């Protein structure tokens, strides 16, 4: 978690909350329309330039801004397969749900498990100061509840393996 | 120094005015609707709003001379407001012919014209008509490249600072026959035809905002890599004096405003405005208006328990929600002055995306 | 939010009112009674049962009585027309427009509250109702977790220790002495002084005598004896009729039951001892939580000066090292609404509902299955 | 059918990268000159434990282009071994004694150096990282946003 | 729906048991279609043996007969009448089947109208399609007609046949079960194959009604 | 790497921490306590299972069981939330990244330590681990090189005789007599004077009892006749309940279950006739210097005179003409951690390592093999 994760989880905070200026802007191909600018790719002198956080091989985080929407894209570490299974379907349901987060993609970019899209509403309304917050927090629980599940998986095996062979 | 919170908006307000006598001022709000508020004793009261536009306000700006509103709107439209002598206003449109969304206005300080930023290429200047009643607009095409972020006149009132995006600062000439009068001979220059390239200047970012000073020989424009640029003309297709930068260490710079002939008040998305004092030698950051690091056996009332109870079960502390030092809660949307002789100003006003609307008291 | 009608249907009032508001909008004595005389009088629209501010307001002609009998629903036909009082002619809300918050003392017999649910579903058409226990709801609207919750309101008095969270339910005690206990106590008491008070109407008259009449004395032996030279004891009270009342030692005597129970012949422990005994059946470590947190509850316990009686007597049984704090805020009157207002405004709670088709597809016992 | 084949790629020619940055004026073999008399120069002052000063000397030119891929490639992984290559305690003073653009510039290239630690040593980077962050301040990071693509 | 309704007219009359499993069986064995509701209650009034009594025996209430009562002919009568389930919903079935034959191209029509299948468990009422015929026919002879004296000129005119077979309980099964022998059947599935490849949203473009895109 | 994990998890208490530190960053005890009631509260974040302090802490509204039962792993689901709340919650380093050592009982069952083997290497994926026994540990830690360890603790007691870099495994005697069974005779014997303790709760409360009054005598036919005139003898202590209770002749009763293990009702020699019988059982030319280093440690060691007592017994059972000499640091508690540490902070040791690339080739029977 911490005491463990400094100074990636550090750079993760300083770049997000560096890349957090957004402002109301329109899209200059369609008039009387807004759309995140990230995501269409159309207007290239107003994308900042992509920018990537890692601590390991198997851990990376994409950070795409733009004028007035920011993706932010990041891996997970996966050790052994158990771990993979665990990770791809807790964040498929993390990411089925993304109607109630307001800052969640419904499927991640390629290469990546999730992938978050903060625009600029987000930033106009609910303070800001604290979706940094749960970004850093989701990035050390996840592997805590990875661990924690694996180790539910264990305790079943064992209990159903119990229960069978007892009933000889 | 010292500032008072002046109204708290229910929404966003990316621009606000004040009248010429500071009694009641117009602001803009997230939708469509733009709002008017009015003194109430020590405070301010809500007062009426305007329907007329369709899509997304944008830039709302009040002529103090005559006593009238222009508002410019995502609907690529311009209503011009002028209140009747029963106390209404008359809406009347502008044919901006513009093909995108605009996205920020401003009265000439002779009030005769005001030119239009827009995302479609262009700038849109306009002028009234006596012998028609019309408002027609001008498209300025020809050095443009990017989307038009600021705009910013010049006390000649034939000068117009525009700051685009696309990483280069620009100044025309917004001069036209039958409404201003031939200009005086100026360091920007002396021959000023309608739409000419007065100068160009680089940025690091695009350029949030553009301001002349008050003496009217310089420009100072902010990128988005938080360093504000002052600029010093020399000469026509001349290199000038001196292109002073100071870079900052903080959130990138909005808005640029024009504290006195030798200081500069600027805020973005700092929460905080700043203070540039120097000269034609250099500049420096000065001072932290905004106070810097602040950090600012009874019963409970119903209201405290019950919040305290909702924020337990919905979370898993119930602790305070924010304590931001700051007296704004997010970023900054312009500076404009309050009072004062020009360049002797003491007071200026701000307005924000929490809504607050801070006078500032130097 | 999801406003939510909150009816605490009190054994002597019927607090009422919308979920999230400061205080209940809605307080009126829980009596339906009818006329006992011919009236030979003939116009004026003269209605066959009238039920609260006006029953009490014509009480001169009128027989009152409770529809509930120590917390237990007993005439279930006048408390249907109670509910139906409250919904439309003092709220003015339509029953199948919000959902309702009901409380039920522990303890109470299972088909009081299989009926109640019943009524409230079949007959109003209510949306969803929810039955929680009147010391949960008390400690709620005291806005702590901990502590032993001490509720005594007309019909009956319990205490159910709670600790961080989880309420322990073999540590439930249940007493029946009550406000119509100390009531009739006071009216047998009158007696000996010379006033007869006899009918329903004297009944509401000694009620509202020891309404402002009455409190708890903080030494009981040394009290009586003083009342000897009696000079600031008694005060006068003015009857309706016009002749002056003048009570002595009944001022707090008639409170003096609850403490001990034996005055009307009942062989329990007085609330002080009950406290204790209650405080002992948990375990060994909670008790030092609730020894300092007593959350005092109920409209009986407006009595000036039965916190202090109350803590002394704790202290003088419980050991002396740690202390014991007693907690009386000053709206303890209405707290078992307060803690149902709050309770009703929080978004886990809608799960935890009734919904009308899970009622119509689970028959009566649901209440049963899910509210506890 | 003719919903899809789009159009508005050639009828109207959007903004490119070299519109909006100014253009390198110099050549690519002069740069490619530059970086290699660069490099060996860092090296040898790592060889003699002068870190410090071989990582002041190769900051004075930094290069950039679309057609330098290569030898980019070679200063990054120079400049990456330079800065594993000092001891952490001294870095507080290196960063206080820089100039903004220097700054920046270490800055920009450690974090292109995080981009790619399938090859490098992520934790030295991440350190300076906060070193510098807390030293300096976030403006630059700011810049790190807006620098040109090709740095 | 019905059922609700079915448990709140047991509800008014205060019947001694009300659980839902009551008013399901005595949907199954007494509820049946009337022609209208005036005329039925009228029928009632006069007749006095449709005055039912179901026995329930719901848990220990032996012999406890329900008197059944309006509810036979009130019930199926929702279909026919829905604005006396909610107001969600106003147009009588019979008329909603005109509007969705009508909005079909015109030359479908006449197939439209001839062969209507039932389905479902709810349609075994009877009378039903009894009445869902008379209610359509009467519907299209009165725009017919009104075309006619528009015009002037007879017509051949359309006809109505609701079809009704020996499977309506489970129609939907047994088509399945029909159409899942046929050899193409297989090609038509998604193979898993195809879901690792092109990931979990291969069935998620809607085909039956309406168009993508 | 720059540093390794090592924990030692013993039977009652945990230890854990980083190679070559002085002092244990984490020391919780090793309970997984799950809630016995419902929770009518709304909220309040309900964890389905506390586990170490937090368990500690709220045993109020708990049960708690030990998952390591006599040093043998009983509650595999336990032990795995235990090390994951080392790993995770107060540690708080990734496991995948950082080598670890853990500490086994000697004479445990194999399957112990294949299935701990196992678990760390697949469920949580340490690069490489090592088990290691007590006795080497606290020799280790002492800096010595020669002397039989009494390693008594909370689950087992063991005695392993080890010359100057060399163990002899056929005299390594094991007792099944610790802190659990004294806490558990403690119990049982507070009950004779009234006090009773039945719950986990009071079970930990009784540990601490013995933690804060019990003690070792000298004579216990003397002791047990000083106490007949009990007059300055006694003690009191203070339960969280407020109650006080009195200490008598079980304050320095019960600690004798060590030396006269027929107090428990089992057949085997005291802890001194064991270490007696152990150093017999060596090489005779050794023995003279096993007598002169007898190793105190563990956390059951730490009762006041005891080492004065067990010496005066060696050298009674021992001849008269070699001296006997019992050495016991004042930091014996942490004397396997102490010598763990030293252990993984040793260059020479890097290689005695079991890598993951080792163990997936080799399977789990490869730690019986490498380990020891
Ligand atoms: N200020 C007071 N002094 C003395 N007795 C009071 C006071 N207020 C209320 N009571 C008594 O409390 C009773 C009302 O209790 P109540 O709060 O209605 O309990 P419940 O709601 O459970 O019926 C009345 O019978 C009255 O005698
Ligand atoms: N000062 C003390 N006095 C008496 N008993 C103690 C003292 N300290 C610890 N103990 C007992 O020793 C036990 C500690 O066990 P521990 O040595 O940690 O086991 P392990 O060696 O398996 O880790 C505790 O259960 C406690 O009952
Ligand atoms: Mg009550
Ligand atoms: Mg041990």
């Amino acid at each position: 978690m911490s005491n463990t994760l400094r100074p990636y989880l550090n750079a993760v905070r300083s770049t997000l909350t560096a890349s957090l200026a957004l402002e109301e802007f329109s899209s200059e191909i369609v008039e009387r329309q807004s759309q995140p600018e990230v995501e269409v790719g159309r207007s290239p002198e107003i994308l900042l330039k992509p920018l990537v956080v890692s601590r390991n091989e198997q851990e990376q985080c994409l950070i795409e801004s733009s004028v007035n929407s920011v993706r932010f894209s990041i891996r997970i570490k996966q050790v052994d397969e158990i771990e993979r299974i665990l990770v791809r379907k807790f964040m498929q349901f993390l990411m089925g749900r993304a109607e109630s987060f307001f800052i969640l993609r419904r499927k991640p970019v390629q290469g990546y498990d999730i992938s978050f899209l903060i625009t600029n509403y987000h930033t106009e309304e609910m303070l800001k100061h604290k979706l940094v917050d749960f970004i850093i927090e989701f990035m050390e629980e996840v592997d805590a509840e990875i661990s924690e599940m694996k180790l539910f998986l264990n305790g079943r095996a064992r209990l159903v393996a119990e229960t069978y062979l007892s009933c000889f | 120094a010292t500032s008072q919170v002046l109204h708290i908006l229910p929404k966003p307000s990316y621009e606000h005015a004040f009248n010429s006598q500071r009694t009641e001022f117009v602001t803009t709000t997230a939708t469509n609707q733009v709002e008017l508020y009015e003194q109430d004793g020590n405070g301010w009261k809500h007062a009426r709003t305007f329907s007329d536009h369709d899509k997304i306000v944008t830039c709302v700006d009040w002529a103090p001379k005559s006593n009238r509103i222009v508002t410019c709107s995502q609907d690529r439209n311009a209503y011009v407001y002028e209140k009747r002598p029963d106390g209404t206003w008359k809406q009347t449109l502008v044919l901006l012919r513009l093909n995108r969304a605009a996205t920020f206005v401003r009265w000439s300080p002779n009030e005769d014209k005001f030119a239009v930023g827009s995302g479609a290429r262009v700038i849109s200047v306009c002028y009234f008509e006596q012998e028609n009643d019309w408002w027609v607009s001008k498209h300025l095409k020809r050095p443009l490249r990017s989307t038009i972020l600021s705009l910013d006149w010049h006390p000649n009132n034939v000068l117009l600072a525009a700051g685009c995006a696309d990483r280069k600062a620009y100044v025309l000439s917004a001069y036209v026959r039958d409404v201003d009068a031939k200009p005086e001979a100026s360091v920007w220059g002396s021959r000023l035809p309608f739409n000419t390239v007065c100068a160009e200047y680089p940025s690091g970012g695009w350029v949030h905002a553009v301001g002349f000073s008050p003496s009217g020989n310089a420009l100072a424009y902010a990128g988005h890599d938080s360093s504000v640029t002052i600029a010093y003309p020399s000469a026509p297709e001349q290199p000038p004096r001196a292109l002073i930068t100071v870079k900052l260490s903080q959130l990138p710079l909005r808005s640029l405003l024009w504290a006195n002939e030798s200081a500069i008040v600027a805020a973005g998305y700092n929460y905080s405005p700043i203070l540039l004092q120097g000269n034609e030698s250099g500049w420096a950051h000065t001072r932290d208006l905004d106070a810097g690091t602040s950090k600012t056996e009874g019963p409970v009332s119903f209201t405290a328990l019950r919040s305290t109870f909702r924020n337990m079960d919905l979370k898993g502390s119930s602790q305070s929600i924010s304590s931001l030092p700051t007296v704004h809660q997010n970023m900054i949307a312009t500076l404009r002055p309050y009072a004062g002789t020009p360049g002797n100003i003491t007071a200026f006003t701000s307005s924000g995306t929490d809504g607050r609307v801070v006078l500032w008291t130097l | 939010e999801t406003t939510a009608l909150v009816c605490d249907n009190g054994s002597g009032l019927v607090k009422a009112g919308f979920a999230g508001d400061d205080a209940p909008r809605a307080v009126f004595p829980s009596i339906v009674g009818r006329p006992r005389h011919q009236g030979v009088m003939v116009g004026m629209g003269q209605k066959d049962s009238y039920v609260g501010d006006e029953a009490q307001s014509k009480r001169g002609i009128l027989t009152l009585k409770y529809p509930i009998e120590h917390g237990i629903i007993t005439n279930w036909d006048d408390m249907e027309k109670i509910w139906h009082h409250t919904f439309y002619n003092e709220l003015r809300v339509a029953p199948e427009e919000h959902p309702t918050l009901l409380t039920e003392a522990p303890l109470n017999p299972k088909a009081n509250r299989e009926k109640m649910t019943q009524i409230m579903f079949e007959t109003f058409n209510v949306p969803a109702m929810y039955v929680a226990i009147q010391a949960v709801l008390s400690l709620y609207a005291s806005g702590r977790t901990t502590g032993i919750v001490l509720d005594s309101g007309d019909g009956v008095t319990h205490n159910v220790p709670i600790y961080e969270g989880y309420a322990l339910p073999h540590a439930i005690m249940r007493l029946d002495l009550a406000g119509r206990d100390l009531t009739d106590y006071l009216m047998k008491i009158l007696t000996e002084r010379g006033y007869s008070f006899v009918t329903t109407a004297e009944r509401e008259i000694v009620r509202d005598i020891k309404e402002k009449l009455c409190y708890v004395a903080l030494d009981f032996e040394n009290e009586m004896a003083t009342a000897a030279s009696s000079s600031s004891l008694e005060k006068s009270y003015e009857l309706p009729d016009g002749q002056v009342i003048t009570i002595g030692n009944e001022r707090f005597r008639c409170p003096e039951t609850l403490f001990q129970p034996s005055f009307i012949g009942m062989e329990s422990a007085g609330i002080h001892e009950t406290t204790y005994n209650s405080i002992m059946k948990c375990d060994i470590d909670i008790r030092k939580d609730l020894y300092a947190n007593n959350v005092m509850s109920g409209g009986t316990t407006m009595y000036p000066g039965i916190a202090d009686r109350m803590q002394k007597e704790i202290t003088a049984l419980a050991p002396s090292t740690m202390k014991i704090k007693i907690i009386a805020p000053p709206e303890r009157k209405y707290s078992v609404w307060i803690g149902g207002s709050i309770l009703a405004s929080l978004s886990t709670f809608q799960q935890m509902w009734i919904t009308k088709q899970e009622y119509d597809e689970a028959g009566p016992s649901i209440v049963h299955r899910k509210c506890f | 059918t003719f919903r899809t084949l789009d159009v508005d790629s050639i009828t109207e020619p959007v903004l490119t990268e070299q519109d909006i940055f100014p253009i390198r004026n110099e050549t690519a073999e002069q740069v490619q000159a530059a970086v290699s008399q660069l490099i060996p120069q860092a090296r040898s002052a790592i060889q003699t434990g002068n870190a410090l000063q071989g990582l002041k000397t190769l900051l004075s030119y930094v290069p950039y282009g679309n057609d330098v891929q290569e030898v980019r490639t070679q200063y990054l992984n120079a400049f990456v071994d330079v800065l594993s290559n000092i001891r952490a305690a001294d870095i507080p003073a290196f960063v206080k004694e820089c100039s903004t653009e220097e700054i920046d510039n270490i800055v920009n290239f450690i974090y292109r150096g995080l981009a790619n630690p399938q090859a490098y040593n992520s934790s030295v980077l991440l350190n300076w990282h906060e070193k510098v962050v807390e030293i300096s301040g976030i403006g630059c990071i700011v810049r790190v946003l807006n620098s040109r693509p090709d740095l | 729906d019905v059922t609700y309704f079915v448990q709140s007219l047991l509800r008014d009359r205060n019947e001694p048991d009300s659980s839902l499993k009551t008013a399901e069986r005595i949907k199954e064995e007494c509820c049946y279609v009337c022609p209208d509701i005036v005329k039925e209650f009228s029928r009632f009034d006069r007749e006095p043996d449709r005055y039912l009594k179901y026995a329930s025996e719901s848990i220990t209430g032996h012999s406890t007969t329900i008197d059944v009562g309006f509810e036979r002919f009130l019930a199926p009568e929702i279909f026919f009448n829905p604005e006396i389930a909610s107001s969600d919903f106003l147009t009588p079935l019979p008329e909603l089947v005109d509007n969705v034959v009508q909005s079909s191209p015109i030359d479908v029509r006449k197939g439209l109208y001839k062969n209507i299948v039932l389905s479902g468990g709810s349609t075994l009422f009877k009378n039903f399609g009894n009445r869902l015929q008379r209610d359509l026919k009467r519907i299209v002879d009165e725009r017919i007609h009104r075309s006619e004296m528009l015009s002037g000129a007879k017509s051949g005119g359309v006809d109505v046949n609701v079809i009704s077979h020996k499977r309506q309980r489970n129609a939907v099964w047994f088509g399945g079960s029909l159409l899942a022998q046929t050899p193409e059947f297989g090609s038509y599935c998604h193979t898993k194959a195809d879901y690792e490849e092109y990931g979990a949203s291969i069935a998620r473009r809607y085909q039956i009604f309406g168009n993508s895109l």
